[PDB]
């Protein structure tokens, strides 16, 4: 008796009547108070059982970060992979930024995770185009390729890696590209010369040139200074006035 | 049955077979549940899209205290502006909090002599191992560790307890090598 | 683990000239013996000479630069070329980069000193 | 409760987390000869290949493209056009927002002001090499000149022919209205 | 050796009447006796292809 | 003395590479001795990082004495299965050798410039 040809035509099925829809106002950050004042003991935590290393730490949003120096890779790194309380045993990336306003222009980041107990963190040096940078495949296997990677694009040299090359650029390309000195086109192109038979690399000319337009960016000051969110107990105190 | 089929073939918007095809079809089907997945014509992306009569009535959609006219300022629905600090601290901005303490316990002196005894972390005056060796079993146990003596764990947002489904529930049987979490 | 490649040396900033100036005699001497390699896998139009020649005219680039440590980076970029040529990895084309003095006289006007520059506006 | 060391009432194992052991040949609740038929008789093939036959005798879901053609919506992008009004004026004002969003870099426009006294363009072009059919240049223009039509016959034996201009565009307007005016009609409440 | 058998025991199947229940006897000895070695063959696993790169199952031993 | 951290073969639990160890707690208990041993002796009593892992294997190991089965020892223990915790246990251990090599409670060796870490928030520079 039943079938396909007598099936029900859901499309002249009553449909939800809503009138007023009503969303509260929130603000995204409320929701991260007690979790950020876990961070920032934690981080004490840290500082105070290796004071030798850390220089510093920054919270913001449920992300914490670690300050460090080159020499402070391999034993912090040792820490938070063996450390009971802080199994950070996946390698999620690493990353360098281009900062040419300091000294040490660059800035390897490594970002990590435990599974175990559900948390990433961060770990943050410094480096410059000739002062290199200890490598983590000691523990970290798959930090092979990303620290392949941060030396192709920015120039970063990994300390005792066993086969640092290029892994994206061109295989005879010069220079690093996402350094902020270096333009966004390169310098070079390639073209087939029907004389060599040869793909061959010149001198580049655009039929149409970069235009930026960032050149339209505004002139007042867009987001103003935000709102503090730390904790009372990491607040440096008043004295009070008498 | 679950909440999760199996469904037969008179609820499923397919072109399927009528007549004696039919019976021949749940004769020689391995599952005659089955469908041969062509839509129905009738149904299937009827009315046309660029025919939707729901288009004349269409009106920009909104919620109401962000649609108010009169108590609606914006610097109150303003969460851009209010963006959370990126705080930092170096080691000197947690000696201080050591050595001293904080809004919440505070622990120090009143008047331009406490003052001047933050002047004196905020410079090289004191240093965090000084002060982490001067620091009183209340002070560790209960500022750097915990009330009972223990480190703190990598903290998590939003904790997830797991919990396995096996036998019936499951996505699979119990002979196959995957399993399925909560 | 992941293994590394065939001629993959591990980076190892030295603290001395001394030794730097082993490494790098070691790699042009590499370099020598590989050329006729260089000649072979890459279809080459040209002599193993002329290779070598190119070689010490590139060793000879930067035969003038006392910081040890834009030294260390300049060996350490030379291994990572090593082993992209010898290993065929590189194509004719990123090969052939390096000797353009081979190819044809690009033309006959090869501006040289002022007057033909402001001719041709490249003053 | 509990107090924890290192560690987590979530991290704690779940339950069950210990799988039970693996079977052996012995606690084997299916007889020898049975896992024996089923081996050398090939049971599962001969249903997968009866799963194939199955689709043999049901309908292929294949169209003749030239003859029928598939779906297509008001919002979708493809060849570019330029518009106009009902009184046969182009809508174009060049307000230059079509120019600055377009990821690509695509247009190129220079305006200057007509012998009427009104703000238009002298020329408008695209590149559709450059092109990536965003839809954001339909998104900004406050007036709806510029739009994309479902229209993606369009190729071409050169690379020129794709550098489109203002009158290749405003043509392709003119041919192309009926069906703008469709898509637009079911489209622009969303809008 | 294996085609040799096959072909070899073509002339059996086009004699086997005149040499019925001799032959048959025969050849069974013969089929038996090549049937010996590919019982060499299979538990030597020769024809298997061997790994060099194993999986380590050793276990990890700590000294105190 | 030697200590069975990790059997490689045998009944696979449901981790891959890890296998059923048998008799566990007594080398739980023995690799906690060893750890709480070096701590004791090569670093200083005032370090914070001392005084955490001693109380955390204290704490572990008081979970594993007074208790026989592993399942519950695994309730109590927020730290996987048991035959995960002798291996927290073991790279614990060789993180103390590591750091009795290293010294992390001494003070800063590497104080950063003022001009790292300034990251687009002075109000004055944009
Ligand atoms: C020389 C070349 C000549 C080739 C042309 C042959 C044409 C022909 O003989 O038509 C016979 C004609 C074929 O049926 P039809 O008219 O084309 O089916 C249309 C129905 O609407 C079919 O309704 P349906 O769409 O729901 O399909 C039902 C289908 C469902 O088929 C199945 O599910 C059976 C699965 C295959 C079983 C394989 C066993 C072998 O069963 C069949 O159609 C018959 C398959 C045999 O009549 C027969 O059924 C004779 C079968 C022999
Ligand atoms: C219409 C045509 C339909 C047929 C199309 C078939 C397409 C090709 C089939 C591919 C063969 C399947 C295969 O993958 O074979 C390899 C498989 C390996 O299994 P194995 O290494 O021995 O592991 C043992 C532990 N289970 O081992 C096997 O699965 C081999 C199974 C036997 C192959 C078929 C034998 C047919 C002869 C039947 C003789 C029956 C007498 C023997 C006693 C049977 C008792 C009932
Ligand atoms: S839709 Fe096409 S033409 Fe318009 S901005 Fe995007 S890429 Fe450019
Ligand atoms: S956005 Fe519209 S009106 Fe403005 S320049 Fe582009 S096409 Fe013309």
């Amino acid at each position: 008796a039943p079938s396909w040809e007598n099936i029900k035509d859901i499309r002249l099925d009553p449909k939800v009547h809503v009138d007023e829809v009503y969303e509260p106002i929130v603000n995204p950050a409320d929701r991260y108070l007690q979790h950020v004042s876990d961070l920032h003991q934690y981080a004490k935590y840290i500082m105070a059982a290796l004071p030798k290393y850390i220089q510093g730490f920054s919270v913001w949003k449920d992300e914490l970060t670690l300050h460090v120096a080159p020499s402070a890779v391999i034993p912090v790194t040792t820490f938070l992979r063996d450390n009971t309380s802080t199994q950070y045993k996946s390698i999620i990336d690493i990353t360098a930024v281009d900062y040419p306003s300091r000294e040490n222009r660059f800035e390897v980041v490594y970002n990590f995770l435990s599974v175990r107990h559900n948390s990433r963190i961060r770990l943050k040096t410094y480096a410059t185009e000739v002062t290199p940078v200890p490598s983590i495949t000691c523990l970290y296997e798959g930090a092979n390729w990303f620290e392949r990677e941060a030396y192709d694009m920015y120039g970063v040299f990994f300390e005792g890696h066993p086969d640092l090359r290029r892994i994206m650029t061109d295989y005879g390309f010069e220079g690093h590209p996402l350094r902020k000195d270096f333009p966004l086109t390169g310098y070079t192109e390639v073209r087939w010369d029907e004389e060599k038979r040869r793909v061959v690399y010149e001198p580049l000319e655009l039929t149409q040139a970069f235009r930026n337009f960032s050149a339209g960016s505004t002139a007042w000051e867009p987001v103003g200074p935000g709102r503090d969110d730390r904790p009372d107990s990491f607040k440096l105190p008043t004295p009070k006035p008498e | 049955m679950l909440p999760g089929g199996p469904v037969p073939v008179f609820k499923k918007y397919t072109v399927g077979s009528k007549g004696i095809w039919e019976k021949l079809r749940v004769l020689l089907a391995i599952a005659p549940n089955r469908s041969t997945g062509n839509p129905i014509v009738p149904l299937y992306r009827v009315p046309t899209p660029g025919s939707r009569p729901e288009a004349n009535v269409y009106q920009d959609p909104s919620s109401y205290p962000t649609n108010d006219i009169a108590e609606n300022p914006y610097w109150k629905r303003d969460h851009r502006r209010a963006y959370p600090q990126t705080a930092f601290f170096d080691q000197k901005t947690v000696t201080g909090l050591l050595e001293l303490g904080s809004e919440a316990t505070p622990r120090i002196a009143d008047g331009e002599a406490g003052t001047k005894a933050l002047a004196n972390i905020a410079n090289g005056g004191v240093s965090f191992t000084q002060a982490l060796g001067k620091s009183s079993k209340d002070v560790i146990y209960g500022e750097v560790l915990t009330v009972n003596g223990l480190p703190p764990v990598a903290p998590t947002l939003a904790p997830k307890q797991w919990k396995i489904i096996e036998g019936e529930a499951a996505i699979y049987p119990k002979g196959y090598p995957c399993r399925t979490f909560h | 683990a992941i293994i590394a490649t065939a001629f993959a040396e591990t980076v190892k900033f030295s603290g001395s000239k001394q030794e730097l100036q082993k490494r790098t005699l070691a790699l042009y001497r590499q370099f020598l013996r590989g050329a006729p390699t260089f000649a072979d896998l890459y279809e080459v139009q040209f002599s193993i000479p002329t290779i070598r020649t190119k070689i010490r005219q590139e060793f000879e680039r930067h035969r003038f630069v006392d910081d040890l440590s834009i030294q260390n980076v300049l060996y350490a970029k030379g291994h990572m070329e090593y082993q992209e040529c010898i290993n065929f990895w590189k194509q004719q084309a990123q090969f052939l980069k390096y000797f353009p003095e081979e190819d044809d006289i690009q033309g006959r006007h090869q501006p040289s000193n002022f007057v033909d520059k402001f001719l041709k506006n490249r003053a | 409760i509990n107090i924890y060391a290192g560690g987590s009432a979530a991290a704690a194992p779940p339950a069950g987390f210990r799988i039970h052991r693996p079977a052996t040949w012995e606690e084997s609740e299916e007889g020898a000869l049975s896992k024996a038929t089923k081996y050398f008789l090939l049971a599962e093939m001969f249903r997968g290949l009866y799963v194939v036959l199955e689709q043999f005798f049901r309908a292929p879901y294949t169209i003749y493209y030239p003859f029928e053609k598939g779906p297509v919506s008001p919002r979708f992008r493809g060849e570019h056009a330029l518009r106009r009004y009902p009184s046969g004026e182009e809508r174009c004002i060049a307000c230059k927002l079509c120019e600055a969003i377009c990821p690509a870099l695509a247009i190129t426009i220079d305006a200057e002001e007509r012998i009427d006294g009104s703000r238009r363009t002298t020329k408008y072009d695209i590149d559709m090499t450059k092109c990536i059919y965003c839809g954001y240049c339909q998104e900004s223009c406050p007036v709806d000149a510029i739009v994309e039509t479902p229209n993606v016959e369009y190729a071409t034996e050169t690379r020129e022919e794709l550098l489109y201009n203002k009158e290749k565009l405003l043509a392709n307007g003119d041919k192309w209205e009926l069906e703008l005016q469709y898509a637009l009609d079911a489209d622009a409440p969303y809008r | 050796p294996f085609d040799l058998e096959i072909s070899t025991l073509l002339p059996y199947v086009m004699s086997i009447y005149l040499v019925s229940n001799y032959g048959f006897t025969i050849v069974l000895l013969f089929l038996l006796i090549l049937i010996i070695g590919f019982v060499y063959e299979i538990n030597t696993n020769a024809l298997k292809i061997n790994k060099h790169n194993k999986p380590n199952t050793d276990s990890l031993i700590y000294k105190l | 003395q030697s200590v069975l951290v990790q059997m490689r073969e045998g009944t696979p639990i449901g981790l891959t590479g890890i296998y059923q160890h048998p008799n566990p707690r007594p080398a739980l208990i023995a690799l906690y001795e060893a750890t709480l041993k070096e701590l004791q002796d090569k670093h200083p009593k005032d370090s914070v990082y001392r005084q955490s892992i001693e109380n955390l294997t204290a704490h572990r190991k008081q979970i594993v004495e007074d208790n026989e089965v592993s399942e519950v020892i695994e309730n109590k223990i927020g730290a996987g299965l048991i035959e995960e915790v002798v291996i927290q246990a073991h790279e614990e251990l060789e993180l103390a050798k590591k750091m009795s090599e290293w010294k992390p409670w001494e003070e800063l060796e590497e104080k950063p410039l003022e001009d790292q870490w300034v990251y687009f928030n002075k109000k004055g520079v944009e």
